[PDB]
């Protein structure tokens, strides 16, 4: 149930001693290493042609945050603040009020994407599937505060990516 | 002294005659779960969440109402006490609505907390629930009566402390509704305190409705200034903004109530 | 011998690295926290707590968040007894004020008193 | 040329992780453990999860245990590829870095398919795992493992019999076994010195008592025996992954105590108790009973332990993180005396030091 | 139904707009103010009130486990429609 | 009221150690100004060392001044060895910090704090 | 598609030379892919 | 996989291994990116009867630590456990 | 209680109880408590004057042989007058066991360094100096190991705030990284999470 | 038969293990006789050392002595005997059979607080 790496005594007959001295003077293992590197020279490389080719992802992927709506246009979020209670980085800032039809909706929904650790606890704490962490990972900015998302940017990410977020949640809700 | 000797989980404790089983457990530092018992309301005994086993007695007793006898060994953690708590909690949660995200009582709900503490962790209820018509008892108390567990803290408060006698139960059975039966507006000077004693989000604060949530609130203990009573209050804030005003308990001033102006 | 005699008052303020502004201007409050009247549970009223006076919170110009300059704004310390809290405040040079524990007095509960013959404590309904 | 003294100054990645853990719940504290030994993510998840479950007096289901051992051995492959190839990259061998990070890219695809994040999965949780395996994942783990032996063979072609690699590792970083035990070394740092100690054998956790593997033992305690121990631990990890893929049971992936592990999202939207429990777990978190555990695992750098203290609340009172690299980098000063400056970088390579776990 | 302030600034669905004398409009100078033009308070009011023939209806928002938790709505008021507190779909007892 | 000492049996050995630490810092200040290429004078640095010693002049416990000698020796060892950079030495001189209001009226003007 | 290429090379996009008014003959961008093709190109699905 | 047999033989010879048997690049042998929907099984506590939580409560059977010695014969000297068994050398591959 | 509850180990519980009696009666000069938790872990609570006689015992005695110092830890508990709880985790490879040796100190009383017992302690208790302020007597090179060089205070104490007292930024007037008093654009939001209902009756404390 | 190595780095092979073990065990008993009779360290260590010395006197073989002393190699059994000797020489100085030097404070080990 254990084994000894490097517990070999080399043989001391003239055959093995001459083999080791030919290895020493004639560099046999170095030609072995050159041959392994030349063997990789004639392989097709693993390089994909980004951005025209993309790295493979799963529908579980945790990328850019988005707020979803129902199939009537009403937003799913009912301001329950479970996502900001569970948030390990305290990246979510929620303020709410009853709006003009008495619905329980948010007035503030901020996600700091520079505090966010992209762990997806908010999407799995959400009881109505409102906050989701979508498929987009290509959202680098030139400014720090362009990553300080408010409710408008998150609802626009939902409206932007809903055709894909709905299919990822369709492919992955039965594992949840 | 006429103190009798009772036992809570085998531990001896000397109690005044007429002490309920709940108070005998409270003297040794153990809080029995309850929904209708309130230490400033009259004893109703109509939620059955306080059912505790007295040993050598083949029946759980309502600890909120049952006086102790001499030499009872109250078993707060025995098996049939826990089965009583889980069964009563399952009946409380059978027709209760899945409103915990949209409910203001969430995070400060007795039904949530002692569902986590004393009940089972899943449902066997394979039927449809009830839904109750919401009432309009004022511009202060939001009323969502599907969340009501019919504990009658409403009625005992409005009858005994506010002296109103306008809340009540109409109907019979599973259709027993707490309300006023008419379009009547419950506006006392103490009409906000029914938000405090309601253990569920059946009665909530309409100005505090949807705005905050109790785990993110900073509780600053302070004093009322609206009258000369000096009622001890909690100002609860969130991100540097006053969210609501709750009562503090002071036995000599405001026992655990505040007026509607204070609230 | 290997034990010396120190009769001076225990004070470790020069060791804790706290700046002077958050030593002498802060008012520690020592108290058993009042029960949330939203709930009937009393497990949060068991241990003594030490908090500090709340300083300014203001609005972030960019996002509207609650900005603070108070390092001790979230510092809540937990103590078994009152005197441990007082000793920890005096050890750290914190000016403190203590609120005594407000215990609920024992009430007289009787179910049959709801159904009396001649007293006002009859309930009009049940 | 000689090294008289080597004084490592650390704290350059000290982030106060375990003071931040005291102000977060147990579920919120779990992703800090991904970011400690950030080439051993699910192993540290598994260590903290075993610690919390030991304090909770609950146990994960068997399928979750086999998934934990499967992904912990995938994690051991990740950590020893990082270890061996960057240890070779510092000494100068830059090419098997590139050859083995493609297999490491495929294992990050396995993490992304199982959790949605390529590195910090937050997948192994107290009570089981967060989510079940997606269909078709184990077939791809099979197609990876079936071919990974040739990748180890060509790495070992490029380094093991190479005279330049042996001249940089064979006389270097010798630790006697008694000094290895007295300096708090663990893992390969012990087993290179001939010590027969592996926590998966001696103090076994989840289903390691049911898998069959060997433990490579060094003989001279140098950089070269520790290198060969890590290569053979990759071999034995492939052996364990073959056994885990053959013996994966059916069943659930969380503990069915719903006061610890969150209920399913379909039944959270149907049952009252499940919605209450979902609410209270994702806001307060489960209360852990009061007490203190020291739970250690055989992480791929050595003994990774958590001394976790609960005061009864739903937040940790104290969470000390014992990392292997802390004591290993402490012993760096003894291991480098009488060697040269180009040998100390080989010693720093053969003690698999990631400064996230060194500094917390 | 998005509208425009006298300063030319779009008002969000919350109702936020900066005042005229507020300096914080300078962050939108040379740039844009991102508002979302799909107001949920308008889109949910476009839905038809669903006529049902029961006394208590259930609503889960559609899609089964993809919507919200299932709630039961009492439809005994013939003055007011029974509105879902989660999704805002509203119901009326047909008799 | 009988405790275990750290180094000093009484206050007098403690004042001996405080005195020797001030001697060592006074000797080290010109080397510190030279090799960190500080833009303060040597007199200014010796005034800062005097200020950091005289801040603690109210301590009447031998154990607390033993720990203050220990922490001062640690600061000295981090300064003699180039372990501190120029920034850690210049953090004793709060240069970027604007002078706070000291009297009552200006603190009343600027905000709420005492 | 080219299913004979290895996994990663087997699906690709040629970006347009003009999108939303911007000349993208040389300045192609990874976020020029609309979300309905973003699943297909990133292999989140088998179906275009 | 698309390499000519000349380059394939050259590559196999230079490595010394049969490289086409175990290609590190992936082709149609891997799983489909679209899968049928699963039916995940439930745990053992999904029972409608004999499922009181007081009989499967792990956290509430945790006890306080049993105090063995506290400051308020010819008995055998004990160890914390029996001494660890000597490991067996591996029958699979000992390297001896 | 079969599937979801952790299976109790009675054999190791009994063996660790017997070995705790063994350690307590061999060393009654220092041993103050001996306890075994429900998950079978042995804790030897000793007096701080006997750190070295205990740990040299358990390292060297032929029925203990705790040859590895796994982890050395301090825990701040401000409600105690000796607020620091120093914790030694030991691993005996011979008997395949682990033990915990707990002792105490306050801010001012030194602890004797165990580098003459375990050289592994050389950084851990050094960390305990940096994080808690527990001075260790006869440590070879006692100094800070994790904090910044000019750092005042000891961070892992519980009266030390989560964010510090100073933050750093590059100032361009002085061409230098400078320290200023910390001001957060968003305050850390303290959450009051504790439920007011008792969770565990086995751990109930007796009232006043 | 002269085992070629111990397998442990820095632990040399003992050529004559039995005589070394007898010398170390009688030296442990000699040092351990300086401890008072009531001390549990003396009784327990005399017990285990007399058992080990009886086993060493009972077995001529080295391998079977390793399998029945149950301490690994014979050289780390010798190492453990030397560590026990050094420990007992320290235990003379420490005198830990004496009563407890100080009671802890009243709630010094109360957890949870
Ligand atoms: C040696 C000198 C070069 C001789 C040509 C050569 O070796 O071609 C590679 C050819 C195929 O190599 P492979 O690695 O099996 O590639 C397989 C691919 O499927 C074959 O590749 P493919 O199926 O993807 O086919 C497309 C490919 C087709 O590839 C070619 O046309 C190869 C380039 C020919 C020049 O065309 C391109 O990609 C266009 C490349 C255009 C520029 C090529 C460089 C020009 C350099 C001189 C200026 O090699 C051989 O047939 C064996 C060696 C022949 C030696 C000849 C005597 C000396
Ligand atoms: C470049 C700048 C670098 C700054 C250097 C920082 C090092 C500062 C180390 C601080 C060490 C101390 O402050 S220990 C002093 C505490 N002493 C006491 O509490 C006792 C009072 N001691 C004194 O007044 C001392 O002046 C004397 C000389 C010991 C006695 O004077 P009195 O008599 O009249
Ligand atoms: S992914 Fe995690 S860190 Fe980011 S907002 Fe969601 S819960 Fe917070
Ligand atoms: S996004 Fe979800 S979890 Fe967050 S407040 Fe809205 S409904 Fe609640
Ligand atoms: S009353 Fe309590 S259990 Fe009912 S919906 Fe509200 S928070 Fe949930
Ligand atoms: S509304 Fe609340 S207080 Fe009134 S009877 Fe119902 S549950 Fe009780
Ligand atoms: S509390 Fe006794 S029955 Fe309601
Ligand atoms: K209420
Ligand atoms: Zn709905």
């Amino acid at each position: 149930t254990y084994k000894y790496v490097n517990l070999r005594e080399p043989s001391m007959d003239m055959k093995s001693v001459t083999d080791r001295a030919a290895q020493t003077l004639l560099w046999t293992e170095l030609i072995r290493g050159l041959g392994m590197t030349l063997s990789y020279l004639f392989r097709e490389p693993a390089t994909i042609n980004y951005p025209f080719e993309k790295g493979p992802l799963s529908p579980r992927f945790r990328g850019e945050h988005a707020l979803r709506r129902y199939p009537s246009g009403e937003e799913r979020c009912i301001a329950c603040k479970l996502c900001e209670a569970v948030c390990p980085a305290q990246a979510i800032t929620i303020e709410a009020e009853p709006r003009a039809d008495g619905s329980r909706r948010t007035t503030r929904y901020d996600i700091d994407m520079t505090k966010c650790i992209y762990c997806g606890f908010c999407q799995e704490a959400c009881p109505v599937d409102a906050i989701v962490e979508g498929p987009n990972f290509e959202f680098s900015t030139e400014t720090h505060e362009e990553l300080l998302y408010n409710k408008e940017k998150l609802l626009n990410n939902g409206d932007k990516w809903e055709a894909e977020i709905a299919a990822n949640i369709q492919a992955d809700y039965l594992y949840r | 002294s006429n103190l009798i000797e009772v036992f809570v989980d085998g531990q001896s404790v000397m109690v005044e005659p007429g002490t309920t089983v709940l108070q005998a457990c409270e003297k040794v530092g153990m809080q029995i779960p309850r929904f209708c018992y309130h230490e400033r309301l009259s004893v109703a005994g109509n939620c059955r969440m306080c059912l505790v086993e007295i040993e050598k007695a083949p029946k759980v007793v309502a600890a909120c109402a049952m006086p102790v006898m001499k030499g009872w060994n109250i078993l707060t953690n025995s098996e049939k006490t826990k089965k009583a708590r889980e069964g009563v909690m399952e009946f409380l949660l059978a027709n209760h609505p899945l409103d915990c995200p949209i409910c203001d009582q969430g995070g400060e709900c007795d039904l949530q907390d002692q569902s986590m503490m004393f009940g089972s962790d899943r449902s066997r209820f394979l039927e449809g629930k009830r839904a109750v018509e919401d009432k309009n008892i004022g511009p202060l108390v939001k009323t969502i009566m599907t969340r009501c567990i019919q504990c009658t803290r409403c009625i005992r408060f409005a009858s005994e402390i506010a002296g109103v006698d306008d809340l009540g139960t109409t109907g019979r059975g599973n259709d027993m509704q707490v309300g006023t039966y008419i379009e009547k507006m419950f506006m006392s000077e103490l009409s906000g305190n029914i938000i405090d004693i309601c253990p569920v989000g059946a009665l909530t604060s309409k100005p505090y409705a949807f705005t905050a949530r109790p785990w993110e609130t900073r509780k600053t203990e302070s004093i009322d200034v609206m009258d000369a009573v000096g009622s001890n209050i909690v100002v609860s804030t969130r991100t540097g903004e006053v969210m609501r005003i709750l009562p503090r308990m002071h036995e000599d001033i405001n026992e655990e109530w505040i007026s509607d102006k204070t609230r | 011998t290997q034990l010396i005699t120190v009769d001076e008052k225990l004070d470790i303020t020069t060791l804790t690295g706290v700046p002077e502004e958050h030593i002498k201007t802060r008012k520690a409050r020592i108290f058993v926290p009042a029960r949330n009247n939203m709930q009937s549970g009393v497990n949060n009223t068991k241990k003594w707590k030490m908090e500090f006076d709340t300083r300014e919170r203001w609005e972030n110009p960019l996002m509207g968040w609650a900005s603070t300059a108070d390092p001790l704004s979230n510092l809540v310390l937990t103590f078994s007894t009152k005197e441990d809290a007082i000793a920890f405040a005096e050890k750290n040079g914190w000016s403190y004020d203590v609120e005594e524990r407000k215990v609920p007095k024992p009430k007289s509960k009787s179910y049959g008193a709801n159904f009396s013959w001649n007293k006002r404590t009859r309930v009009s309904t049940k | 040329e000689m090294v008289r003294k080597c004084d490592p100054h650390i704290g350059l990645l000290h982030r106060g992780t375990e003071k931040l853990i005291e102000y977060k719940t147990y579920l919120q504290a779990l992703p800090y453990f991904d970011r400690l030994d950030y080439v051993s993510m699910m192993c540290n998840e598994q260590a903290y999860s075993l610690a919390v479950e030991k304090l909770l007096n609950i146990q994960p289901p068997p399928r979750a245990q086999w998934i934990r051992v499967l992904f912990g051995e995938i994690t051991r492959l990740l950590n020893h590829i990082m270890a061996v190839t960057t240890h070779a990259l510092d000494i100068g061998a830059m090419t098997p870095f590139f050859w083995m990070f493609e297999e490491r890219e495929k294992m990050f695809e396995f993490y992304e398919r199982v959790s949605g994040a390529r590195m910090h999965a937050a997948y192994v949780r107290p009570g089981g795992v967060h989510q079940d395996l997606p269909l078709g994942l184990m077939d791809d783990i099979y197609e990876f493992s079936k071919n990974f032996s040739l990748r180890i063979d060509e790495l070992e072609e490029m380094l093991t019999n190479n005279r330049i690699w042996r001249n940089r590792t064979v006389d270097i970083g010798v630790v006697t076994a008694e000094d290895a035990l007295n300096y708090g070394f663990s893992g390969v740092m012990l087993r290179g010195s001939g010590i027969q100690w592996d926590l998966r054998k001696t103090q076994p956790y989840d289903v390691y008592d049911q898998v069959e593997f060997d433990v490579p033992i060094g003989s001279r305690g140098d950089c070269y025996d520790r290198y060969l121990c890590r290569v053979e631990e990759m071999r034995q990890s492939i052996r364990i992954i073959s056994q885990c893929l053959n013996k994966m049971p059916p069943g659930e992936i969380k503990v069915d105590d719903a006061k610890v592990s969150p209920p399913k999202r379909a039944e959270m939207k149907t049952s009252m108790e499940s919605l209450i429990h979902h609410f209270k777990l994702y806001t307060e978190g489960y209360q852990v009973p009061p007490g203190a555990t020291y739970t250690a695992i055989e992480a791929p750098k050595g003994e990774f332990g958590v001394y976790l203290v609960s005061d009864g609340s739903s937040r940790p009172y104290r969470c000390k993180i014992k990392a292997p690299g802390f004591a290993h980098l402490a012993g760096l000063d003894k291991m480098s005396k009488g060697h040269m400056l180009a040998d100390v970088v080989a010693i720093i390579g053969t003690q698999d030091i990631v400064f996230g776990e060194v500094d917390r | 139904g998005v509208r425009t302030s006298p300063t030319g600034e779009k008002v969000t669905h919350t109702g936020q707009v900066y005042d005229d004398e507020d300096y914080r409009r300078v962050r939108f100078v040379g740039r844009q103010k991102e508002v979302n033009e799909n107001f949920a308070i308008d889109l949910i009011a476009e839905q038809p009130v669903s006529q049902v023939g029961s006394r208590v209806i259930s609503c889960d928002g559609g899609g089964g486990a993809l919507g919200h938790p299932r709630v039961y709505i009492n439809l005994d008021k013939e003055t007011k429609t029974g509105t879902c507190g989660y999704c805002g779909l509203q119901f009326r007892q047909q008799h | 009221t009988s405790v275990k000492p750290i180094f000093s049996r009484d206050m007098n050995e403690a004042k001996r150690r405080v005195r020797e630490l001030y001697r060592a810092w006074y000797r080290e200040v010109p080397n510190t100004v030279h090799l960190f290429q500080l833009d303060i004078s040597v007199k200014q640095g010796r005034d800062k060392v005097r200020e950091m010693f005289k801040k603690n002049a109210h301590v009447t416990d031998p154990r607390v001044v033993d720990l203050l000698v220990i922490k001062g020796k640690m600061e000295l060892e981090e300064t003699i060895n180039v372990w501190k950079q120029r920034t850690h030495v210049m953090r004793f001189f709060h240069e970027t910090e604007a002078p706070r209001p000291k009297d009552f009226l200006s603190k009343f003007y600027v905000g709420h704090d005492p | 598609e080219d299913n004979k290429q290895f996994f990663g090379r087997h699906r690709w996009v040629i970006y347009t030379t003009e999108m939303n008014g911007k000349n993208t003959f040389w300045d192609v961008d990874g976020s020029m892919v609309p979300p309905e093709w973003h699943r297909w190109l990133h292999c989140m699905t088998d179906d275009p | 996989a698309s390499a000519t047999r000349l380059i394939q033989g050259l590559r196999n010879w230079a490595s010394g291994r049969d490289l086409q048997a175990k290609l590190q690049l992936r082709y149609q042998e891997i799983s489909k990116r679209t899968q049928p929907p699963p039916k995940l099984p439930v745990g053992p506590s999904h029972r409608l009867s004999n499922n009181y939580y007081c009989a499967r409560d792990g956290r509430r059977e945790a006890m306080p630590p049993s105090i063995v010695m506290s400051s308020q014969s010819e008995k055998k000297a004990v160890s914390p456990a029996p001494p660890i068994k000597r490991w067996e050398l591996s029958q699979d591959e000992p390297y001896l | 209680t079969r599937p979801t509850v952790r299976p109790r180990n009675d054999v190791a519980h009994k063996q660790l109880s017997a070995f705790g009696e063994y350690v307590a009666e061999i060393l009654p000069k220092y041993v103050q408590q001996v306890q075994v938790s429900c998950f079978s872990e042995l804790e030897i609570c000793i007096h701080p004057d006997g750190v070295i006689p205990v740990l040299t015992f358990l390292r060297d005695h032929s029925n203990a042989q705790f040859k590895s110092l796994a982890d050395l830890t301090a825990v701040d508990i401000p409600t105690r007058q000796n607020r620091f709880e120093i914790v030694y985790n030991l691993l005996s490879l011979r008997f395949n066991s682990r033990i915990r040796v707990k002792t105490y100190t306050d801010e001012l009383t030194p602890v004797e360094s165990s580098v003459s017992v375990y050289k592994a302690a050389n950084w851990y208790e050094r960390e305990i100096w940096d994080m808690f302020g527990v001075f260790f007597a006869n440590h070879p090179d006692l100094r800070r190991i994790l904090t910044d060089y000019g750092f005042e205070g000891h961070p892992f104490r519980k009266d030390f705030p989560l964010s510090g007292y100073v933050e750093l930024r590059y100032d361009d007037e002085v061409k230098r990284v400078v320290a200023e008093p910390v001001e957060l654009a968003q305050e850390f939001r303290k959450f009051d999470l504790n439920s007011p209902w008792e969770a565990f009756p086995a751990y109930r404390q007796p009232p006043e | 038969l002269l085992k070629k190595t111990t397998g442990l780095v820095g632990l040399a092979v003992c050529e004559t293990p039995h005589e070394r073990l007898k010398i170390l065990y009688t030296k442990i008993l000699d040092v351990l006789g300086h401890i008072p009779k009531n001390a549990a360290y003396r009784k327990y260590t005399e017990q285990i050392t007399n058992e080990k010395l009886s086993i060493v006197k009972a077995e001529p073989d080295v391998k079977k002595l390793e399998e029945q002393l149950q301490g690994g190699q014979i050289e780390e059994v010798i190492l453990q005997a030397e560590n026990e000797l050094s420990l007992a020489r320290k235990m003379i100085q420490w005198k830990p059979w004496e009563p407890l030097v100080e009671e802890p404070p009243a709630s010094q080990w109360k957890w949870p607080i």
